[PDB]
């Protein structure tokens, strides 16, 4: 996954 | 309940970072997820989430369920400000009504519904 400043970036499902 | 995250970061640092994240990701809400004090349930590896505001609370349950590797028979409950949030709400709705003054939404999880 992707983290910015240890915040995990959650994707929106379809 | 106290959150480890609030215990590790002074209020002003939290609010400054929360304010910035809300400006920079207006389609998302920042969420802190920790296990409730006396809960018997698996540990959560990551506690800081940048969640699309349109994600439902129901979908976030499922997502957190997966990170903990819960089986389907296993129970999972969210608590926000001593209330179990509705699964139909969007995280943005939940955030609007319950975010704290540091601009973070704090969610505790547990195997118990109380």
């Amino acid at each position: 996954g992707s983290e910015v400043d240890g915040w995990l970036i959650i994707d929106l499902p379809d | 309940m106290k959150f480890v995250y609030k215990e590790e970061h002074p209020f002003e640092k939290r609010r400054s970072e929360g304010e910035k994240i809300r400006k920079k990701y207006p389609d998302r809400v920042p969420v802190i997820v920790e296990k409730a004090p006396k809960a018997r349930i698996g540990d959560l590896d990551k506690k800081k989430y940048l969640v699309p505001s349109d994600l439902t609370v129901g979908q976030f349950y499922f997502l957190i369920r997966k990170r903990i590797h819960l089986r389907a028979e296993d129970a999972l409950f969210f608590f926000v400000n001593n209330v179990i949030p509705p699964t139909s709400a969007t995280m943005g709705q939940l955030y609007q009504e319950h975010h704290e003054e540091d601009f973070f939404l704090y969610i505790a999880y547990s195997d118990e519904s109380v």
